[PDB]
């Protein structure tokens, strides 16, 4: 399986924190097993998603992940080269990076997560060819964003 | 030689324009009137912003980002003459076009074409 | 006059300090575009790519002159105390099209 | 020592009149000539002299191969040219010490015959955007009461010079748009970063009117820097890298996307060939035709001289023609009458070389134009 | 041609520098950039002192005195270029010395070099 | 585009140094360049781009054959060079509008090493000759403190430029008289119309001393508008149309006219051999030789390039060689050092060719130099 | 002004009255350098040579601005009125070693 | 015999104005009779006719001829084309002209006309083949004249 650690101080995430609510989902299961996440580019769900980094993320990363009061998250580039995976993205939302931006498993469930995780990728600008959370599959049918 | 031909890359010669790192440069060589592959001849003024682009060293086989940034205040050295565009992008991406006159930045407000230095700023794709 | 200049040449990335404010620079644009920060903080733009950048603010923003910063290298730094309070608007010198914003509070 | 099959007979016919003049008793009696009335045979061609402090402009008559005239000028500067044929004017900027010191930028006007400079407007905080020269990047507002030009530092914006009233007017704040094609005393389009072109009508006062048009081309197609505007028909003719063209009508007062059309025919494509040069395009607004420099070439050596001119049916796409001009050719332009003039500048020849432009058989020619002319311009009369 | 040979003058171009009335023209032929053998261009400023000199006319045998008057204000026109010198005498016997800037005179104080007419002022030995 | 044997050289070590900084990791990092201190080697070379509006200078190093250095100017403008070499100057001329306007004369003193502009001073009422370059027709006085121009109209005159402390000093009335050989602080020779000297001695204000010395040349005696002169060795080494050289001595504070010498052999000037160029002549003070720039030609063709170069005794007046340049030469000069440089160039070939002084052989060249270089001036050091 | 120009270009020689002021030009010189007349004259020269010769006095001389006579060519003459005594230094403009001076009583 | 007019008038020329000492003189007889003056060139009276000249004509014409108040005297160029013959110069001189230039027959007496007039034309700056007034031997003989 993979390895979640915080992406700051280096230390295992602990999954003791994390609430009961959502830690079933055959994607919160994979996810941890496999560290794929099953919800990328997932029609049944982005809406949803959308919703969530909409309330949850859009006041400080932007209407579209563009950056405002915080950094933009729609590009290749990412201040912790984790982030290009989705292991490593989500042990920053579960674990937290610095400042305003401190562990996420207080606020959203196993598998919010990786529902909210999902839309920040859809609003990707940047290269489908480069997209490497993606399947060869999702590759095929992913679109750069545009609002 | 073919003008219209493919540029051919060489390592062995700063002073012709078929040396790698002038593969988007326009204008003229400034080692050729006093100064060097990266540096300014004597009296002009140094510009700080410029157009790059991604040139192939047939040395290492690398791609640098070569910052084509101009020596002004002085008019045109018209010696060693050059005029490469690969990778060269029309004026609506200035990032990457070089008919613009890249001395923005340099000292004394200067904005006049003398010559145009090829210092590598990093590597590239 | 609203602003002063730590450093007058742009310096490696490793002397930054840590936890002080940052504004990465990539993919063509300044990550954070609406920065927020309050009288007395010093913003440090932090370049991550090849291509060159740098901070530029017309005349009248940062005092009675423009401010054309240094261009930045990869992995280079140059910060700005911000002294008095309000917005500050800046681009980069050869990309027009980038952006950025710091509203002093 | 050489000279052109032309200035040779000019040359020759001179001779022959000064040889009978003296002969036949007629003293020399030495004044300042005027300039032969514009018309449409008459052609100007523009030196940038590869960035030089100081510049010139060539006055011909396309028909003679001969130049009427000159006009002096500075760091790349803009020409423009009245269409009626009323004056001539540009851009230009010029420093205190020869490539040095204070810094002056400056719009005059020229009668079209004495070539006497009839306004020098100034302009203030040097606003001109200094670059390889593009014809559109200064403009003439169709009244030709209003020269528009662009400005990229600190920031994207156009001026605006009263011509009538020589005098400056104001900075006129715009998006990152690039290029001027005025089509009304107060509105003009711009080609933005974006792919959309944007229509900014603008006032004596007051921040302009800026509306933007849907996306006209992908990311990855770049629009030359040379396109073709014809003012008159509002026909605004775009290539690409590739040879594939955009046609907006602007006539009606807003953007018209036509059917994109392909300059290079499928097999040329594929055999390389695309166009490449300086002033690639030329539109003939009467016969409704567009020219192009072509050539087979390196998709990065797309501003080395052609040795080809195509001609195209503007609206049907078809392809009316395909000339071997010769030479090394980096402009080409064409003269707006009934039987027009395809004129064809080579900056490695300083020569200009005048073909017709039906048969694309080459009729004369005219060197020692400057070192290195890159802009060929005409008037629409009529 | 050789340079150093004598000079042969022709009575049937008048853009050529054998040109018979051009024995001792320095400069560029006016005719080239819009004058006319005897006229200034349009814009330029007619100057009215000027160097001289005694031209053979291989037409009629006879030899006329040529006043080499400059056409000022406007940069060197660059087309047509010639330098005789038939009779040219250092400049301390300015009334034949052809190095020098015959722009005085001209309207406007115009002193900058454009060009040169070869008109005929007279009969001489 | 060709590259000089001495070009390619310094183009590979440049290129074989880069390599190794990348390989070492070393990054570039930008700066402007100084030149090397002002050496024997030194050359400078100018051109007065056929009378153009706008001028070059290129400094140049002699032994490496390579550009290191250049200096814009106005309209033909007069350049002079400290024999210390601690510091350059020149009389230049620049309009408000390229070539038409406000004229201002001025003269302009640069460091020769930064090649930075110390001094701008503005010279009153465009008192300027506007002639071809002839090197003595402005010139520094022996301790280069200031600066003494000639004026042609309305009247001959010589302008005091305090150089020391940057100010224009006075015009000073003088006889019909032509050319500038200073000899002193307060002292200089002068050409006349009669075929005499003229002395001048001007102080700080009031009509100058001025006496004239015996007439040493018929009136049928073509003396050229380049002499050589060299301030420290106070010699004056004046070649006529026919080569003959007549030789005056400074030295004493007054003339002293040394015995003439014919520079060509009595069988050359029998097959038509005769001085010709631009700097037809150079002097080696140490040597104590004259270098005469010949060829065959008519008697009216003493302003076209020679393909020789006829060095002689000063003193005796003894053949020493005849070198065969290869090229057809407009200017010579030489280096003062030990084993000199014999300066040979080139306005048709914009080029600089550097021999050996001793055997004539080519060593060097240096190209692209302008469109029309004319005058070569040295440093006469130590 | 002290001169008034009867005609500003040069006009025919032979129409001339005989007994009227005359300074003749020839042999690069002006054949009576120091002219003397009375105030109210007017002073014709002729060229009687091939060389074009003109009269020029500077500004100050002859009134604010500076007279610079039209060349004359060979039986060509140039006229001038002296209306205030004085002396009136001239020279030939293409030639400045040939002068000439006017006496006005 | 010449016919002897004042060169403005027309009118005879009266001799019976000159000084009745002087006009016995061979030189007068043989001028008077042939217009020829027998002094041109004769360096036996050249120092006396310098000197008649110095007191007489330098004022105004020069001390060299040159010309100051009255026109030049040493050159090809003569205000009155007659003057380029012995008889013509002296008509002028014993008739005068007009302005300043009076007669001369109440201070110079025949002889020492045609001397001074020997003078003049010795000052003659012009090409020997061009004196129209020597005779070969003298023409030979004389050289242009420089001060
Ligand atoms: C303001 C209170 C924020 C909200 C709401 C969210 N984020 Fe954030 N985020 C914020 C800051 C100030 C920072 C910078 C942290 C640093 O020290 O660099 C971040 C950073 C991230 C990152 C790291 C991206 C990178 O540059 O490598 C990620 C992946 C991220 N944030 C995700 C994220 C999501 C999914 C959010 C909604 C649930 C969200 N953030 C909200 C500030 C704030
Ligand atoms: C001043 C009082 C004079 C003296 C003494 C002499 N001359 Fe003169 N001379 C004078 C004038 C003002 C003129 C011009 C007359 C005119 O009508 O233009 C002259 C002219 C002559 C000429 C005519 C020359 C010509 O160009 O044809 C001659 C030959 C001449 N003068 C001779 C002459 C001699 C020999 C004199 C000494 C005895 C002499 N002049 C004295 C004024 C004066
Ligand atoms: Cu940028
Ligand atoms: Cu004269
Ligand atoms: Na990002
Ligand atoms: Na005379």
């Amino acid at each position: 399986a993979p390895q979640f650690f915080n992406i700051i101080d280096g230390s295992p995430l602990n999954f003791d924190d994390a609430m009961e609510e959502g830690r079933d989902t055959e994607a919160v299961k994979h996810f941890l097993e496999t560290g794929e996440n099953v919800y990328n580019e997932d029609p049944e769900i982005l809406p949803e998603a959308e919703e969530l980094y909409a309330g949850m993320c859009s006041g400080c990363h932007g209407h579209y992940a563009e950056g405002k009061i915080g950094p933009g998250l729609n590009d290749a580039y990412w201040t912790y080269p984790g982030n290009e995976t989705d292991v490593g993205l989500f042990s920053t939302l579960y674990g937290g990076a610095t400042g305003q931006m401190g562990p996420m498993w207080g606020s959203l469930t196993l598998d919010e997560m990786l529902r909210t995780m999902a839309w920040v990728r859809h609003l990707y600008t940047g290269d489908p060819k480069d997209a490497s959370w993606l399947t060869d599959e999702q590759k095929a049918g992913f679109t750069p964003f545009q609002p | 030689t073919d003008p219209r031909a493919k540029w051919v890359p060489q390592d062995n010669d700063i002073q012709a324009c078929d040396y790698w790192r002038h593969c988007s440069i326009d204008g003229n060589i400034c080692d050729c009137s006093g100064g060097s592959l990266t540096n300014c001849p004597p009296g002009t003024k140094l510009a700080t912003a410029s157009w790059v682009a991604s040139c192939y060293n047939p040395t290492d086989g690398q791609s640098y980002l070569i910052a084509y940034r101009d020596c002004c205040g002085y008019n045109v050295s018209g010696r060693c003459p050059c005029l490469n565009t690969e990778g060269e992008l029309p004026v609506y991406r200035p990032e990457f076009a070089n008919d613009i006159i890249w001395c923005f930045g340099a000292e004394d407000d200067a904005m006049t074409y003398h010559c145009t230095i090829s210092p590598i700023v990093g590597k590239a794709s | 006059d609203k602003a002063t200049i730590p450093s007058e040449s742009p310096f490696a990335a490793a002397e930054v300090a840590d936890g002080a404010i940052v504004v990465d620079i990539a993919k063509m644009k300044y990550e954070t575009p609406e920065l927020h920060v309050k009288v007395g903080d010093t913003v440090t733009w932090i370049n991550r790519e090849a291509m060159p950048h740098n901070v530029h603010f017309v005349a009248g923003v940062l005092g009675e002159a423009a401010l054309k910063g240094p261009m930045m290298k990869k992995e280079q730094a140059y910060s700005l105390t911000f002294t008095e309070a309000g917005t500050y608007d800046y681009h980069c010198t050869p990309h027009p099209f980038m952006r950025g914003k710091v509203v002093v509070e | 020592e050489a000279e052109t099959q032309a200035q040779e007979t000019q040359g020759q016919a001179a001779a022959r009149a000064a040889a009978a003049d003296l002969a036949a008793g007629q003293d020399d009696e030495p004044r300042i000539l005027e300039a032969p009335a514009p018309d449409a045979r008459r052609v100007y061609v523009n030196d940038p002299a590869h960035a030089a402090a100081v510049t010139q402009q060539f006055v011909i008559d396309g028909e003679a191969g001969r130049v009427i005239g000159m006009i002096d000028g500075g760091f790349l500067p803009n020409p423009v040219v009245a269409d009626d044929g009323s004056f001539i004017a540009h851009a230009s900027t010029v420093f205190s010490r020869i490539a040095r010191g204070e810094r002056t930028d400056y719009v005059e006007v020229f009668d079209p015959v004495t070539l006497l400079p009839t306004a020098d407007i100034e302009l203030p905080d040097a606003p001109r955007f200094l670059v390889g020269t593009y014809p559109w990047m200064t403009s003439l507002t169709p009244d030709g009461k209003t020269l528009l030009f662009y400005q990229f530092s600190p920031a994207p914006a156009v001026g605006v010079v009263d011509l009538e009233g020589k005098a400056f007017k104001r900075m006129l704040d715009v998006p990152d748009c690039y290029h001027i094609f005025p089509t009304a005393p107060d509105t003009f389009f711009m080609h933005c970063r974006d792919g959309s072109l944007a229509k900014v009508a603008f006032g004596t006062e007051g921040t302009p009117e800026i509306t933007h048009t849907e996306v006209f081309h992908p990311e990855d197609e770049f629009l030359i820097n040379h396109p073709a505007y014809s003012q008159k028909a509002g026909r605004l003719v775009w290539p690409t890298y590739t040879g594939k063209i955009h046609q907006i009508d602007l006539s009606s007062g807003d953007a018209k996307f036509l059917p994109a059309v392909e300059a290079l025919t499928e097999a040329e494509r594929a055999d390389g060939w695309r166009p490449g040069g300086w002033q690639q395009v030329a539109y003939h607004r009467a016969l409704d035709r567009i020219y192009l420099l072509v050539d087979q070439r390196d998709e990065w050596r797309h501003k080395t001289a052609s040795r080809f001119v195509v001609v195209l049916d503007a609206k049907t796409g078809e392809r009316l023609a395909k000339f071997e001009m010769g030479h090394e050719i980096d402009s080409i332009n064409v003269s707006q009458d009934e039987k027009p003039l395809l004129y064809a500048l080579s900056t490695g020849d300083k020569t200009l070389y005048i073909h017709d432009a039906e048969s694309g058989e080459e009729l004369r020619s005219v060197n020692q134009l400057g070192h290195g002319p890159q802009v060929i311009t005409t008037a629409d009369m009529g």
